[PDB]
RNA sequence: UAUCUGGUUGAUCCUGCCAGUAGUCAUAUGCUUGUCUCAAAGAUUAAGCCAUGCAUGUCUAAGUAUAAGCAAUUUAUACAGUGAAACUGCGAAUGGCUCAUUAAAUCAGUUAUCGUUUAUUUGAUAGUUCCUUUACUACAUGGUAUAACUGUGGUAAUUCUAGAGCUAAUACAUGCUUAAAAUCUCGACCCUUUGGAAGAGAUGUAUUUAUUAGAUAAAAAAUCAAUGUCUUCGGACUCUUUGAUGAUUCAUAAUAACUUUUCGAAUCGCAUGGCCUUGUGCUGGCGAUGGUUCAUUCAAAUUUCUGCCCUAUCAACUUUCGAUGGUAGGAUAGUGGCCUACCAUGGUUUCAACGGGUAACGGGGAAUAAGGGUUCGAUUCCGGAGAGGGAGCCUGAGAAACGGCUACC
RNA sequence: GUCGGAUUUCCAACGGGGCCUUUCCUUCUGGCUAACCUUGAGCUUGGCGAACCAGGACUUUUACUUUGAAAAAAUUAGAGUGUUCAAAGCAGGCGUAUUGCUCGAAUAUAUUAGCAUGGAAUAAUAGAAUAGGAC
RNA sequence: ACCCACUCGGCACCUUACGAGAAAUCAAAGUCUUUGGGUUCUGGGGGGAGUAUGGUCGCAAGGCUGAAACUUAAAGGAAUU
RNA sequence: CGCCCGUCGCUAGUACCGAUUGAAUGGCUUAGUGAGGCCUCAGGAUCUGCUUAGAGAAGGGGGCAACUCCAUCUCAGAGCGGAGAAUUUGGACAAACUUGGUCAUUUAGAGGAACUAAAAGUCGUAACAAGGUUUCCGUAGGUGAACCUGCGGAAGGAUCAUU
RNA sequence: CUAAGGGUCGAACGAUCAACUUA
């Protein structure tokens, strides 16, 4: 009778799974990025997506807004915060420009190559 | 209606007293009490002989919470009429309302005089039949 | 027992209600007292939340009040003679609320003559002075003096008597005597 | 179900005790008291998850076992106490009295009150009577029954408890320009003043309290609690006094805090 | 992340369906399976049936012990330390499991109890109980068992029980113990008659009945039935008293009675202190238990408004023998056809009544998607029903209880 | 006019309030008498009551819409938070690290129905016609 | 009674295609993805089948309402060679 | 030399009808019988309190001679009462059984009449061209079979055309 | 035993009569 556990789905299947146009732009980019399963390009996808409707919700609303500012802010504020967005793009339009390869490249194995330590995204 | 003791039982207000050794002013005694709400007590009620111990103003009953309204459609049983209400209720799925109707059984007293297509309010009291529940308090017409 | 919940009747549009639950105990209904009179039998029944209730059986006395004159005077009862729901309660005698009762009336009586000192029908200067002095007031109705000179008045049971197990009342008198005069005297 | 019920499971326990849920998935329902239970503070959950000086549910019991705590004058022993609003606990050892008001954010408070402070309580009464024996008594929102009264106390006032001879000593009377103290709803823990009322004679009066900041909110009169006339509160007022600021202004202050 | 494609034709554009595609707190199965965290799990058919083992018993400083139980009192001659069992007081109606029944029913939001009960708590709350009330009676205090236990036992078996002998209570059944004043009733007497009265009874609270008060928007005069305060009896007359509610025959008070009679402490644990008329004299604390009433709280039960799947190859339903409403009475803790006696013939319905099916407990919610919406929801939370199918009942504040009984299949 | 923040008279716009143009969009008892014609030498005694209330009063009806109280939690969206990331959870953070101190534990949605609320467009609704019509 | 001009309601007709439609064609079959004037009825792949049964009307023949099981990947419409 | 229709015959499946007062299962229910708990009218085993109540006879105190006073092992006899089971009259609640009725869900059945699936069965050629009798719509009759014929209507015709 | 089914002479009213039935 204890309160249940929240569990939720961290990745989206893609409606079309048989295109390659598609195939081979995630072949790219997981190579590219070192990534193992293409699922985790499914998960940065569906990161992507959520902030882009969230955001998106927020552009529907006048300036000036209570819930549209607080919101909007925090968001942009978590965004380059963690440095997928630069300083001069917080404007709340450029977040729903950003792009799978701007999340990918903050992740902990690209700036380990970027940096100078492992000579190999696969090392 | 024709005539006040027309029953096995005397009919007569509870706990009054009419002393038979004075001649104090107004007969009988008529206790009355005011329902409240802007709700005037009718003349009738006043100046009349009926007992009604179910009535809003001169028997025990209290009035308590809703206060409904609609119009008359039947007048055919004792002291208690049928009330329709009208509303509309609203369908989320095709964006617009429907016609309804409830019918409220109700009792009413013999001092105000309702007929059939006349719009009342009726006031919410404790269960005075089965399925009557609410008191005729003012009815609305020329 | 006797069920006392509106699920077991036709509804307000003649529907059957179906079976919901089984009969309650907060809807418990017990059976009628039916008191007699004399040799008084009282039996108590444990009702809701202790406060026991008095079943009353065959009550021989009861307390009757005079209102016209203020009084209450215990007083002998010996049947009834006009009840107003049914008449198999007149003839089988029984006490129930609102129920013409014909009453002893002796005491009653017996205050009179001591109070303002006269006699129905049929020399102390402190018992005089309130006789005198309560004068104005010793006339009453023809009908009530006329059944003293019976040793008889009607009364009216007021008290329930199953539910208190005592049954109280008061002596008719007014329009109420006169009405049920009338039905008791009615060919 | 066939009686009462004796339990509370850990999901439908008031949110304003600030319980987790996964410790357990009982609650700890508030024994039959001076207040209603989703209305009040369980003296183990204010001691260990508010005070933190108990942490097992033994340790909250040896506590109280030991005669420390003092709730409005009364020692009391049980772990399940319903305190709630215009209560007092006084601790012997530590030196510190503490009283139950409520906060802006609306849950509970830690406000630590002076031991003069301590010695008096407010309380709004409820029913004004004439009981048997032709005594008239009034109805506090504790329950707390006072013989004798002030006839000019009437309903919906504040009268100023001794506590520790349960005599009135002070009345406030309901009337426009008066410091009052929402107690229950969306808007509970808001300290403001009263411009006017509609009576709306069908129930639920409706009073218009207006913050010290200009903003005005609308509360049930069954939800209020005069505290005072306007600018001299007759109790400490918490920390903040209700000024209810927005997400905005809140987030402001927490940059201009770190 | 507001997306389509393949298939009728020799070929084309359509309608149209099939198939493909992706997801599922939708399951089942197959193949394979190395790790960390979290975690569903006899619901679907059978609310089919159950071996066996558990699932609710319980004490303090403070209800009752001489265990013919255990240590030691050495502060205790009656125990007074610990303490099985038993009596007693509470709890066992919570929790847990299942979704069979049930389609204005349950349930959800929302009102009322001025129409009711309420253990346990919280805050208050019994100078009035000796009734020819002067010997009629212990009030520095009354009576009666009984369990455990000792011994006799019975039955194959049972949480099966008897006969004999004790003993206890916060066990049963009785029961008194503190002032002073105020009115109602009475009234022996003085009896001048403006009239005063020695002395006696009752007045707490609880149940029932009848009556009264429970109120009061604004200012001045003519008299009386008897002057009423004080008197120049020319009359100044003011002084006077009852709260709340939108609203009550409300809360409350006083009269006249009713009770076979409710309560008004014969209970218990610590520390033992003061006054002296120097005494088992008289006062005296911190508590526990219980108790009548009110309020509050945890609740319980009815109840105002709106809202539930598919069906007319269900169009009229209900009232024999309760249906609609009224009167009066029973019963209920209360309102009420809940029931009874009488009277009137009403009440619902194409605005979808009624009847039938439901792989129907309902809701909070879950899957799915731009929006709209569709489907599901036994299943962790809330409100309901049941203990194999029904009926009945004791105890208790609370059960129509089944890990409580009684009867039938 | 402070050093990419923030001011005074502003060309401008935008929603609100009040007043007058034939346009009462209820007033009686009251006290505040209010804005007091009240004026004492310039901080002064006496204008029409809701702008503060207690009460009588006609308060013709809605459908609609704005706002507020109300919609138990969990759940959903979502603020903050190094579960090492993450599913989660509401934890945590900072010292002179021997005395300790302290921000949090938001917010939002929540059908229909019920309550109040400003408005008057839209859609109906009754008023005074063999005048039983209003001051 | 005829001629000319005008007007209202008609049965209709000729030419174009703004516009619509899959096209044949349409002064509506137009003012429909720039989707909303008011209202009623009917259809959701082709067979089984307007069959079986149950109601209802009729002297009968027959009319109204009206399925399911099962089977199939096609039928069907307009045009081109 | 394309397409296609129906009767009849063989094989299988599905559904309908069907005499058998069919069968089985479940719900509802008239009536009869009616357990049991509960409430009432009685009942009285049994236990126990109180009031007297005389005697078989000891004991002590008093005239000390007969005689007198109360306690005792003992037994009748009379009432004043309290608790009080088995049993019992009536009443309401009402399980369950029997007998029928009704509703709903499956199922056997000679035989009758259909539909569908059936590589190359028989007979005829009804429709698609003016399909060789222009088709189709309704109605009635007839015929192994498609189908034919009578009456009325339509062009979805083979005629947008006779001032 | 109760209730119900009439004539009748003069707010509906007081007298008078006998009759077979139903619940």
């Amino acid at each position: 009778p204890r309160a249940p556990r929240t569990y939720s789905k961290t990745y989206s299947t893609p409606k079309r799974p048989y295109e390659s146009s598609r195939l081979d732009a995630e072949l790219k980019l997981a190579g590219e990025f070192g990534l193992k399963n293409k699922k985790e390009i499914y998960r940065i996808s569906f990161q992507l997506s959520k902030i882009r409707r969230a955001a998106r919700d927020l552009l529907t609303r006048d300036e000036k807004d209570p819930k549209r500012l607080f919101e909007g802010n925090a968001l942009i504020r978590r965004l380059v915060r963690v440095g997928v967005l630069s300083e001069d793009k917080k404007k709340l339009d450029y977040v729903l420009a950003l792009k799978v390869e701007d999340f990918l490249e903050r992740r902990l194995q690209t700036q380990v190559y970027k940096l100078g330590l492992a000579k190999s995204v696969h090392h | 209606e024709l005539t006040v003791q027309s029953e096995r039982a005397f009919q007569k207000q509870p706990h009054i007293f009419n002393n038979p050794k004075v001649k104090t002013s107004k007969r009988t005694k008529r206790w009355y009490k005011n329902a409240g709400l802007g709700f005037k007590t009718p003349k009738t009620a006043i100046e009349g002989s009926y007992i009604d111990k179910k009535c809003p103003f001169t028997g025990l009953v209290s009035i308590r919470g809703k206060i409904l309204t609609g119009t008359v459609v039947s007048t055919k049983m004792h002291r208690t009429i049928v009330i329709r209400r009208a509303y509309l209720h609203y369908i989320p799925k095709y964006n617009r309302y429907e016609k309804r109707h409830k019918n409220v059984p109700v009792h009413v007293s013999p001092a105000f005089r309702v007929q059939v297509g006349d719009i009342v309010t009726v006031g919410q009291c404790r269960p005075i039949s089965k399925t009557v529940r609410f008191n005729v308090v003012k009815v609305s017409a020329a | 027992g006797i069920s006392r919940d509106s699920r077991h009747k036709r509804s307000a549009t003649g529907a059957k209600r179906a079976q919901f639950r089984k009969k309650r105990k907060f809807e418990l209904g017990r059976q009628p007292a039916n008191t007699k009179i004399g040799a008084k039998r009282i039996h108590s029944v444990r009702t809701r939340g202790g406060n026991k209730k008095y079943r009353a059986l065959r009550i021989e006395t009861g307390n009757f009040s005079w209102a016209s004159e203020g009084i209450s005077k215990k007083t002998r009862i010996a049947g009834v003679v006009y009840h107003p729901s049914n008449n198999e309660l007149v003839r089988t005698n029984t006490l129930t609320k609102a129920a013409i009762v014909q009453i002893d009336a002796t005491p009653f009586r017996q205050w009179f003559e001591a109070h303002y000192g006269q006699t129905l029908g049929k020399k102390s200067k402190n018992a005089e002075r309130k006789w005198a002095a309560r004068a104005a007031s010793a006339k009453i109705e023809s009908s009530v003096e006329s059944q003293f000179s019976a040793g008889r008045l009607y009364a009216c049971i007021s008290s329930r008597p199953g539910q208190s197990g005592r049954c109280d009342g008061y002596i008719l008198e007014g329009e109420e005597l006169a009405f049920y005069l009338r039905r008791l005297t009615a060919k | 179900a066939r009686g009462p019920k004796k339990h509370l499971k850990r999901l439908a326990a008031p949110h304003h005790w600030l319980l987790d849920k996964l410790s357990g998935c009982y609650a700890p329902r508030p024994s039959a008291g001076p207040h209603k239970l989703r209305e009040s503070l369980p003296l183990i959950v204010f001691l260990r998850n508010r005070l933190k000086y108990a942490l097992n549910g033994r340790e909250v019991k040896a506590i109280l076992m030991q005669r420390h705590v003092k709730v409005d004058g009364k020692v009391r022993t049980d772990t399940t106490y319903p305190a709630g609003f215009m209560d007092v606990i006084t601790l012997d050892a530590t030196n510190e009295n503490f009283r139950l008001v409520y906060d802006v954010k609306g849950r509970f408070a830690v406000h630590r009150i002076t031991d003069e402070e301590a010695s008096y309580k407010l309380g709004k009464v409820k029913k004004v009577q004439l009981g048997k024996k032709g005594v008239p008594y009034v109805v506090t929102h504790d329950g707390r029954t006072i013989r004798y009264p002030d006839p000019n106390i009437k309903v919906n006032d504040t009268v100023k408890i001794d506590l520790a001879s349960g005599k009135i000593t002070d009345f406030i009377k309901f009337d426009a320009g008066k410091l009052v103290y929402v107690t229950g709803g969306r808007n509970l823990g808001r300290i403001g003043t009263i411009v006017h009322k509609e009576r709306h004679d069908g129930g639920f009066d409706l009073v218009h309290i207006k913050d010290s900041l200009d903003n005005t909110f609308v509360t049930r009169l069954n939800n209020v609690f005069v505290i005072g006339e306007q600018g001299k509160p007759y109790i400490s007022l918490p920390k903040g006094k209700g000024i209810k600021l927005s997400i905005a202004e809140e987030r402001d202050r927490r940059r201009a805090q770190q």
